[PDB]
């Protein structure tokens, strides 16, 4: 038999309890970074490699810009939840 | 000007 | 022996739910830029090989029904399934245009006991949405 | 600047909401899977490759042995939450 | 480069909390088999190169205190940090011998702004504990 | 007989 919860993967844009940031002119930070990595490497890296590079890109490349100083210069790290049982390549 | 979801 | 088997006719189905405009009764504002996200995700996941369909400003019942029906299609000739959720949200919960619905309810339709033709195949959920109101102040 | 929540990894024995199974003679299923994979591969595999094989071994090799048939032939899948920003090798 | 830099004097510290016995009032029973877990984990993580420390039957206040003190040590010459928790648990929470403590409060000591000598280094938490009461019945 | 945590 096989667990009914096995072989799911959740790629969240942010960690539990936290905001997720979006630029009105360029899109959400997570999706910008996810599409960047997929264009260059979607076909030759494993899914956890892709999503780890996405984590790094969101963590390093983005910083919030805001009028309110309560929201000035805030940061974000995404959050991958893997119940995968094998490596995953898209090819 | 960033927003959150 | 350590990879998911990819020798199928289709890569699989990819459902993008792109929620930009919300009902007045929810109090949520327009998600500007989410169309840029959806079109970029459309090109990327299509380039990967997914059969992609975008659904805009879905209600909670439509999201539930979209994912319930996709779960009931036949995926024998598919390698995997992906779903992308772009919306407002809170911990464990995502906004339709008419309220909140629990994320677990969207995904449970794909459990091994409720979708035999995706059994032992990756089911992937990419979720752009808040999970609370804590700020990460960062550090140098 | 760096997110304060970056570069954590949580290797949970089970998914949220679920039981986690332990055998009194051999130990808990997750730990014995984890230890056996780390012994053969802890110095050559990336941490997500290690934990993905742990996911497989718990999911396939273990079934609850009980006599209260409410807990007969039950199953488990572990749960990896990664905020890592790079690949991790123990070398 | 794309990997964590491992060129440090030591791999790092590995803290194991091995909770087997629990105060009667908590309702929790002896966790038979956990000594074998703790033994096999310390042998394994010693092989990897960690400085392993095994704690046993810790109170909630002991679990907070020892993790807080470990985050105040100087990790400048370590590549990473690892903690392994073996206990009863429910969702988001882990048992000390005298009650329950949030997992998030245990790990928050190692946040970037609170443990500056592990900044940009991997902080690993392995948790053997229930997260609720649902059973997975499986499918063949 | 297995247990849970």
């Amino acid at each position: 038999k096989i667990p009914v919860e096995a072989d799911f993967l959740f790629a969240y844009s942010t960690v539990p309890g936290y905001y997720s940031w979006r630029s009105p002119g360029r899109g959400s930070w997570f999706v910008q970074a996810l599409c960047s990595i997929l264009e260059e490497h979607g076909k030759d890296l494993e899914i956890m490699q892709i999503l780890t590079r996405v984590n790094d890109r969101v963590a390093r490349h983005f910083e919030s810009q805001s009028d309110d100083p309560h929201f000035h210069e805030k940061k974000q790290i995404p959050c991958v939840v893997s119940m995968l049982t094998k490596e995953l390549y898209f090819s | 000007x960033d927003f959150f979801x | 022996t350590y990879q998911y088997n990819m020798n199928f006719e289709k890569l699989g189905k990819c459902i993008i739910i792109n929620n930009k405009n919300f009902d007045k009764v929810t109090g949520m504002g327009v998600r500007n830029g989410t169309d840029k996200d959806a079109e970029a995700l459309f090109k990327c996941f299509r380039s990967l090989g997914f059969d992609v369909i975008v659904y805009n400003d879905c209600s909670c019942a439509k999201m539930q029904d979209l994912l319930k029906k996709a779960s009931e299609e036949d995926h024998t000739n598919a390698a995997c399934f992906a779903c992308i959720l772009l919306s407002h949200g809170e911990e464990n919960v995502i906004y339709g245009k008419d309220g909140v619905t629990p994320i677990k309810d969207l995904t449970a339709h794909f459990r091994g006991d409720r979708c035999k033709t995706l059994l032992e195949k990756p089911k992937l959920f990419f979720i752009q949405a808040c999970r609370g109101t804590e700020l990460d102040d960062g550090i140098q």
